[PDB]
């Protein structure tokens, strides 16, 4: 287990398009 | 982990009496990690030692002091086990001795024995110490017994076994939550907080009483009074007791009705039926209290605040909150149920945004506590925040269809159905089973220990009596542990005046009728009283749609992020043995990251269209990139069509 | 054709109920088929009354305390929800109890109105040291087996069980044409007497094969 | 080295060396799959050859 | 039911020598199905209509 | 229903979209959030029909991975049909399983058409079956089909059929491991038979009745079989019936 | 479909349920076999419930005797350690019939705890639910009623004190102690054993990714031979179970005459098999991946049928993905001499008549006593009181009784092997 | 390597 | 408050009548009440007619030929417990059959009173060839349930008008538990399963009756 693998992406959810 | 290897991870033979040799993990740190045993101690140079009792003439010298000893010592000495018998006075009967005589196993005349073990159970740790019948269980399941046994729960209502093993009472004095009375005198306030005892003549002692605080693992640390007020009290008498005792002793589980015979089909593969007295009389439910945290942070943008003056909701869910944008102690929080309100001021008043905590999807209860720190007050908050607000959320969890459910030989399992009392099967006086279990599980299995426990537990209810059978009681007899349970059962069978109760011809067998229909089973069945625990842990996770990771754009993995489940490559393996092609397609691209991919689909699947083809997932374009950065020029190509034209290198990152 | 008569009734301490039955003759068989009959319907579905709801003065959830009372307050809610009433009016009801000081307090200090009345009174509640006041109001609903709570305002909701018959038995004996002699046996809590609850459940009964009568 | 014996072999007995390379290979692989298949037959254990 | 659409499976499955190839066309037949009828669930329509055509 | 809410969520959202007056994904959206009793309806009404894909987390074989058909239930368990437990190798001490939901129609004809748990029998290691029943199943039909001494009540009566056995079993008029006589027409495999009749009697007729251990034929004389009469438990009667009429339907 | 069921009117055990679904899939399809074992399914449920099988603590029998049983090899084992004491034998001769007595009185305890189940009560839940194949073996039936046996330290030495005692006598800190070095040594190879199963299935995958089924058929005339596999005077596994799926490079002849059983270029089915066994052929030259010519890969007719459908071999099927996995998934699924020795003990009373015919060479057996090796294969001829003896004896065998000597009923005579 | 890049294997359905 | 619906009704050509129910909607554990009570008063207390014993003209035991008729006395015996007749009247009925020469001997041929009515006329009985006279006395009496026995030879009758109850409980849920029973019954045609569900009905009642009145 990693620091990196629980950071979400900045981006928009596919449902919020 | 990768450097040990199988001669470490095994039992040595100095282990004896020193280590236990059942109690460890299974998986990878299985002979990693050992308990002490029941006797043994570290000297001051730290090397384990265990007693000893000496033997001279044959003769066992209780009078003098235990002779402690290391493995070395013990290496050139006879030490005998601790369940040779003695007759009156100390001299060892028989006439051949099992004795240990330089790591080895060995058989000597009583005369020349030097050292005899204190205890039967001097070679098990204290988990494995509180198994009734474990001379009659495979090591495996005692193993597992005793493992499960660490993962009870404390249950709302404990309640003392029934053919416990002596030692309960003593693995519960050390946790430090039973309070006993050091003074021979009289109780003169007893309240839910707080009981004071005055000495027969002397000062007044005043204790006080956890209340439903919060473990580690998010069990219930309660803390009950025993006695009633003007009550005379004795030195050294239980006064209050934890979460999971009872009077005194450990009390990790409760006593059920118990029948091993299959249903239709609900007690496959250790599936376990139980009944609905255990849901409505509040067997088996226990206390959960959960933390959530909110912080109050300094952006670049502006502080944010905790207030009511959440954007985007209305009245209807500001209900219980205490004007502060906090919610209020004992209100009942469901889903979603804001408990902090707060506000981020965002760039782009109809400034602020919504960032207020609420509750995880599937988590409801009450909320016990609502603590505040912040600078002003003199707390040590974190470097760049404001405030910290911790909410205590707490529930009642019953028994239910998912939950595993335990005893102390090793047998485990996991709730298949919930039957109504007038389906489930019942005695020759009326009374519906508690448990229905499979016998299938039990020769093959080698616990036989289960089989003995719930006919003394029988007959310790009708009886009302409670029994303190200790490990390997065969010392006494030829068959002990069988001999003392028929007889405890005739001497019930007598008291009650019922006959059904115990028979001759299958001693713990007795008749039981069919719930559904009233017709009795074609043979008799063995019902007791058995001693089951429920195990820990909020499992249950799914996911359509959520949060990606960084580098590849791939959904994150964890229960508390909406996580994705992993589709490792045995799974490919196994879907490319079906021949499927578009199922690993979709899976591998489509549903991962292919970063275009997926809102087409998704815009396809909610409007109803045919779900276009995909393209090249970032997965690869991330390690193209890679490659080249380490100085590789790995390309992408499509080939020429005509005759007297180049290759033409292709951009996938367009 | 066959007559049914009560054999035993007695009454236990905690003013339970207990009734045996003589039916005869059945029909070879027959014996069976109404002991289970009246088995299922006796443990299953049977009206009761039971306490539904609680608001304890001065608490506002299950996991607090009150000062001076040897209880908590979940103990008090699994005191109360094992109370044993019975209703006449068919709907709900408030009971209210107040004590104070140094008492036992027991189901004999809770008064409901004229129509609701507690079998036991003697059923332990709390337990009050001096200076303290305990202050409760029940609610009272009917309904049937096990009701798990929904989730009007600061009361605590229960987990109701309206189960007015704890244990059903019966066995068939050779009555000798081969007769059979039924012989049923029922505990109640004391709510309503064996003799009802053999009556209610033989009209359940007797409700429920009514319309394949003569429908078909 | 059981290859190399068996192509000397063949490579004489016949003299050419297709087929004494076919003929070393056929014997080692029927060698090869007789041993897996007895060793996991052992433990009673069943896989089609 | 169920059972008819399994059995139904079984058949096609049979007399098509290659279970990849049956499964692409009903595949298509299904795409097609929906495609021409937004204008029951595609595939199970495609595997009661092809079904019904192997007479 | 908890998990399937989830995994289903965006074909609730559009047949809640075309085939009600839900407006817009917000819409929808808000009332899956607030678990409206329509969301369920649609549910329901949408995973009929759509195989779904059950994986253990050790994947050993591609058995490992079979595709079912979901049936709403309530709880937070995943109900598991017990003859596919050996293929799994899964036994419910709190094994877990992992499930995927095929989008396209394509992969949703191949889950249904390659991958279907109904269509794996036989073990692509070995060719043996590999849904055969087990345990409780096996231990079921061996006392159904098993010989009772101590338990013969009714033994020696003959019926008709295999129907009438089975209803003077049910009765109770006959014991379940009786040694009773039965007129079935067709193949009979009896262990610890013997093929030379053990008494062969001629009648004042050309016809011969034959006693075998299990077995009475009566013959014409040089000719065909009139009758045979096969001695036999009501517990096998009953398995045997229950094979023929599962083949049969 | 048109095949109508046999009436079976037997006992159903696992293997008579396995067999009806063989059948069921072999002549009515995949859905009736599904249809079939769902129906058995809920007749097995169904009376299993009704039956009310249980286990209880008198459920578990044993032997009554297992306590003279035991007193007889006490009493052996005094002698050998009293003849160890007298300087007689040496220590390892003592060590060595220590362990075969009390491994021979396991294997007689086993023999007769069988009998007892299968004599007194057949009807036992224990040994109904273990000799129909449900949940059971016979190691574990061995070690609840029987005797766990000898065990070995946590180095592979073989203790020489045995556990005597079964789970439903319970055992003593000492068994318990010598109990749990096994089961330890059980659990940690579990653990690490899982490891190394997951990669060589990887490592198997990789290997053969690329055979896939592309061609359907190279046109060759090579193949392998399929035989039996036997362990000398015993086979292990039939041809016919080794010849299902197969395509025959040669046609086969029956030979006895000139009849035909197969073609050149056939598939093998069940039947097919099966009659190639009856009638003996002991050899069939078959098409193989082994020997197969194609592009990279095997071709449909070299490979044969896909064992999970019955049926030759689909275009594009990826075949070395399901050899890997069939290959790994039993990956993790992975006392001296007993009964593979055999004691010659003649059960009659009369004088001895060896002379001097067979070569009896004086020597010391791995116990401390002392008889005569024999490697001339010659019939024992023996005054076997009424009539003589027929015995046989087998190269390098050895022999107790000797020339003037009075034989007893059930006297040891011989001792025949089986085939520093 | 059509897992790799992300196409239909050149197995099974995928097969042509 | 239920409503009972017969989903399905057959008459199989053996005369043989099949119907389901559907009854909704009970309350939890009810379905299970209804439908074992229902089936064991269905399988074991109604009332039917049964041939109870015969008498052969030129035979004296079980296991005896007759001239000329392909059956023996066993199989015609057997072929005669299956023959489903149903009697208007409380009083045992005797029937006569004398077939002769060459004929398929069937359930039409016996010469029942006006009071007994044979359910299938075309039910299998005996093959008579040439020269061969089929003498027959069969005896009907009214009884329920399948009664094994211990001049006229007696029969282990077979009284019960229905052959077969099967029940299974469905969840009605819309949106408590409830349940929903269907009930499917064979009849052997002498009753139609609808009556066969009055009768069970009408038994049930009456026995559950008298318990509600006094205790
Ligand atoms: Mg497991
Ligand atoms: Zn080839």
């Amino acid at each position: 287990s990693r620091l990196g693998d629980f950071i979400e992406a900045d981006g928009e959810t596919p449902e919020d398009e | 982990r990768e450097r040990a290897g199988f001669a470490v991870r095994d039992i040595h033979p100095s282990h004896y009496g020193r280590i236990c040799p059942i109690e460890t993990p299974e998986g990878p740190n299985a002979g990693l990690i050992g308990s002490l045993a029941t006797h043994a101690r570290v000297n001051d140079y730290g090397f384990i030692e265990t007693p000893f009792w000496r033997v001279e003439e044959g003769r066992v010298r209780k009078d003098l002091a235990p002779v402690y000893m290391t493995a070395d010592q013990e290496d050139d000495l006879r030490v005998a086990p601790g369940d040779v018998a003695t007759d009156d006075a100390g001299y060892i009967l028989g006439t051949t001795i099992p004795v240990r005589y330089r790591q080895d196993f060995t058989t000597t005349t009583p005369e020349r024995v030097d050292y005899v073990a204190l205890s039967p159970v001097q070679i098990i740790s204290v988990a494995t110490s509180l198994i009734p019948f474990l001379e009659h269980d495979d090591a495996n399941r005692a193993l597992m017994g005793s493992n499960m046994q660490r993962q009870a729960v404390p249950l709302l209502r404990p309640e003392r076994p029934l053919v416990g093993t002596g030692l309960e009472p003593q693995a519960a004095r050390d946790s430090g939550m039973v309070i006993t009375s050091p003074v021979d005198g009289t109780i003169s306030y007893v309240d839910a907080t707080h009981i004071e005892v005055t000495a027969d003549t002397g000062e007044k002692y005043g204790y006080a009483l956890q209340k439903y605080q919060r473990s580690n693992q998010d069990t219930c640390l309660n803390q009950r009074p025993i006695v009633f007020e003007g009550d005379r009290v004795q030195r050294g008498q239980v006064i209050a007791d934890g979460s999971a005792t009872e009077k005194g002793e450990l009390a990790l589980g409760q006593n059920i009705l118990v029948a091993y015979m299959p249903w239709e089909g609900y007690n496959y593969e250790d599936a376990i039926l139980i009944s609905e007295r255990l849901v409505y009389d509040d067997v088996y439910t226990s206390i959960h209290i959960e933390k959530f945290e909110i912080e109050a942070r300094q952006t670049k943008l502006g502080p944010e605040e905790i207030t009511r003056e959440i954007p985007n909701v209305g009245e209807d869910a500001l209900r219980q909150l205490d004007e502060n944008g906090i919610i209020r102690v004992g209100a009942w929080v469901e889903s979603g149920d804001i408990l902090v309100g707060k506000v981020t001021p965002k760039g782009e008043a109809r400034d602020v945004r919504d960032n207020s905590l609420r509750v995880p999807n599937g988590e409801k209860g009450r909320v016990v506590d609502v603590r505040l720190f912040t600078r002003e007050q003199g707390d040590e908050l974190p470097p760049g925040a404001n405030m910290v607000v911790r909410v205590y959320v707490a529930q009642k969890r019953k028994i239910q269809v998912g939950d595993k459910m335990a005893g102390r030989h090793g047998n485990k399992g996991i709730i298949s159905r919930i039957l109504p009392c007038e389906d489930m099967p019942y005695l020759p006086d009326g009374t519906p089973l508690d448990i229905v279990l499979n016998p299938l599980g039990v020769p093959s299995r080698m616990n036989v220990g289960q089989v003995f426990e719930c006919m003394l537990g029988w007959a310790g209810q009708l009886l009302d009596a409670r029994f303190k059978v200790t490990p390997f009681d065969e010392m006494y007899g030829a068959e002990a542990s069988r001999l003392t349970v028929n007889a405890k059962l005739s001497e019930a069978r007598e008291q009650t005046g019922q006959p059904w109760v115990f028979s001759d011809d299958e001693p713990g067998k007795i008749q039981v009728y069919d719930g559904r229909t009233g017709e009795p089973f074609d043979r008799p069945v063995t019902v007791g009283r058995a001693y089951m625990l429920k195990l820990v842990h909020d499992k249950i996770h799914a996911r359509s749609t959520g949060p990606y990771s960084l580098v590849t754009q791939q959904p994150l993995g964890g229960k508390a992020q909406q996580g994705g489940q992993r589709f490792g490559e045995m799974e490919v393996w196994a879907l490319e043995a079906y021949g499927a092609a578009y199922i690993l397609q979709e899976l591998l691209t489509v549903k991962s990251d292919d970063m275009q991919g997926r809102n087409e689909a998704l815009n396809a699947i909610v409007k109803g269209k045919a779900i276009p083809r995909p393209g090249t997932p970032e997965s690869f374009k991330v390690l193209m990139r890679e490659l080249q950065s380490l100085c590789l020029d790995i390309a992408v190509y499509k080939a020429s069509t005509e005759d007297y034209e180049e290759d033409k290198e292709v951009d996938l990152m367009a | 054709t066959f007559q049914v008569e009560c054999v035993e009734s007695r009454t236990e301490a905690d003013q339970g109920q207990y009734g045996r039955f003589s039916i005869e003759p059945l029909a070879r068989g027959q014996g069976t088929t109404v002991g289970n009959a009246l088995r299922r319907v006796l443990l299953s579905n049977l009206e009761g009354t039971a306490v539904t709801a609680v608001r304890i003065g001065g608490v506002n959830h299950e996991f607090a305390t009150i000062p001076g009372v040897r209880e908590d307050v979940l103990d008090i809610l699994l005191n109360v929800r094992e109370l044993v009433v019975h209703a006449h009016s068919p709907q709900p009801q408030i009971g209210r109890l107040r004590v104070v000081g140094p008492a036992t307090v027991t189901a004999a200090d809770v008064d409901f109105g004229p129509e609701v009345e507690v079998i036991n009174p003697n059923h332990y509640i709390a337990s009050l040291s001096e200076g303290a006041t305990l202050e409760m109001e029940l609610k009272v609903e009917w309904g049937t087996g096990y009701r798990a709570i929904d989730r009007a305002l600061d009361f605590l909701q229960l987990d109701a069980v309206f189960m007015p018959v704890r244990r059903v038995n019966y066995s068939v004996e050779d009555a000798r044409t081969a007769i059979d002699r039924l012989v049923l046996e029922v505990w109640t809590n004391g709510s309503l007497s064996p003799q009802e609850a053999l009556s209610q459940a033989a009209s359940c009964l007797v409700a429920l094969f009514e319309p394949l009568k003569n429908v078909s | 080295d059981l290859l190399e014996i068996y192509y000397d072999y063949f490579r004489e007995q016949l003299g050419e060396d297709y087929e004494a390379a076919l003929e070393s290979l056929r014997r080692v692989q029927a060698l090869l799959v007789n041993e897996v298949q007895s060793v996991y037959q052992s433990q009673g254990i069943d896989i089609s050859d | 039911d169920s059972q008819d659409l399994l059995f139904k499976a079984e058949s096609l499955i049979v007399n098509s020598t290659n279970r990849y190839h049956v499964t692409l066309q009903i595949a298509r037949r299904a795409k097609q199905a929906r495609y021409e009828e937004m204008e029951i669930k595609p595939v199970l329509r495609a595997i009661l209509e092809m079904s019904d055509e192997l007479n | 229903r908890e998990m399937a809410i989830e995994l289903f969520q965006p074909f609730v959202i559009h047949r809640l979209i075309k085939n009600h007056s839900i407006n817009n994904i917000k819409q929808a959206k808000k009332l899956i959030q607030k678990n409206d009793p329509l969301i369920w309806d649609v549910l329901e009404e949408v995973i009929e029909g759509h195989p779904v894909m059950l994986n253990r987390a050790p994947t050993l074989h591609r058995l490992g991975i079979q595709a079912f058909e979901p049936i709403l239930v309530e709880g937070r368990a995943i109900q598991l049909h017990p003859l596919v437990c050996p293929a799994f190798n899964a036994d419910f001490d709190g094994d877990q399983m992992a499930v995927h939901v095929p989008l396209s129609i394509e992969a949703q004809a191949e889950a249904r058409m390659l991958m279907l748990a109904s269509g794996n029998i036989l073990s692509p290691a070995t060719g043996q079956p590999i849904v055969t029943p087990s345990q409780d199943m096996v231990l079921g039909c061996y006392y159904l089909t098993a010989e009772n001494p101590g338990a013969q009540k009714g033994a020696g009566r003959y019926f008709a059929n295999l129907e009438d056995a089975i209803r003077a079993f049910e009765q109770g008029s006959v014991d379940l491991h009786a040694w009773v006589w039965v007129r079935f027409d067709g193949e009979v495999e009896s262990e610890g038979e013997s093929d030379e009749p053990e008494s062969v009697v001629a009648a004042d007729d050309g016809t011969v009745t034959k006693t075998y251990r299990f077995r009475r034929i009566r013959e014409t004389e040089d000719g065909q079989r009139l009758s045979q009469y096969v001695k036999t438990t009501p517990g096998r009667i009953l398995f045997n019936n229950t094979v023929q009429t599962a083949l049969i339907h | 479909a048109k095949s109508a069921p046999i009436f079976r009117n037997r006992v159903i055990d696992k293997k008579q349920l396995k067999k009806l679904i063989g059948w069921t899939f072999a002549h009515y399809g995949t859905a009736k076999t599904a249809v079939v074992a769902d129906d058995l399914k809920a007749l097995g449920f169904r009376y299993a419930t009704r039956a009310g099988v249980s286990i209880s603590i008198d459920d578990l029998k044993v032997p009554g005797s297992k306590a003279e049983l035991l007193e007889s090899a006490e009493k052996r084992i005094q002698e050998t350690e009293d003849r160890y004491t007298r300087g007689e034998i040496t220590e390892v001769e003592r060590f060595q019939k220590v362990i075969d007595t009390w491994a021979n009185t396991n294997d007689e305890l086993t023999d007769r705890v069988v009998k007892n189940f299968r004599e007194s009560d057949p009807l036992n839940s224990v040994y109904m639910m273990a000799f129909s194949g449900a949940r059971g073996n016979i190691s574990q039936v061995r070690q609840l009623v029987g005797m766990r046996g000898l065990m070995a330290n946590p180095q592979g030495e073989i203790i020489d004190l045995p556990i005597k005692t079964n789970f439903r006598e319970g055992l003593t800190v000492t068994e318990y102690i010598i109990s749990s070095y096994g089961a330890r040594k059980g659990l940690v190879d579990t653990a690490l054993r899982t490891a190394d199963s997951g990669y060589l299935t990887r490592r198997l995958v990789d290997v053969s990714q690329d055979v896939i089924i592309h061609e359907v058929d190279c046109g060759t005339s090579r193949g392998l031979f399929v035989e039996a596999m036997t362990d000398g005077d015993r086979i292990l596994i039939p041809i016919s179970q080794r010849l299902l799926g197969r395509v025959t490079a040669e046609a086969v002849l029956d030979p006895s005459t000139d009849e035909v059983l197969a073609e050149a270029g056939q598939d093998i089915n069940e039947d097919l098999a099966n009659r190639i066994e009856k009638a003996g052929i002991k050899k069939v030259k078959v098409r193989s991946p082994l020997t197969c010519e194609a592009a990279r890969s095997v071709c449909q007719k070299c490979y044969g049928w896909s064992l999970a459908h019955a049926q030759m071999v689909d275009m594009g099927e990826a075949v070395g993905i399901i050899a890997a996995q069939s290959i790994g998934e039993p990956g993790t699924q992975l006392v001296f001499t007993g009964e593979t020795a055999r004691l010659l003990r003649a059960p009659v009373a009369g004088t001895i008549k060896l002379g001097k015919k067979a070569r009896t060479r004086p020597y010391r057996t791995r116990h401390g006593e002392e008889a005569l090796l024999a490697e001339a294969n010659f019939d024992l001829v023996l005054e076997g009181k009424g009539r003589k003896e027929t015995f046989a004896i087998l190269q390098g065998s050895t022999i107790f009784v000797q020339d003037g000597d009075k034989v007893a009923a059930e006297a040891i005579l011989a001792e025949v092997p089986v085939s520093k | 390597e059509n897992v790799i890049i992300g196409r239909l294997i050149p197995a099974g359905t995928g097969f042509k």
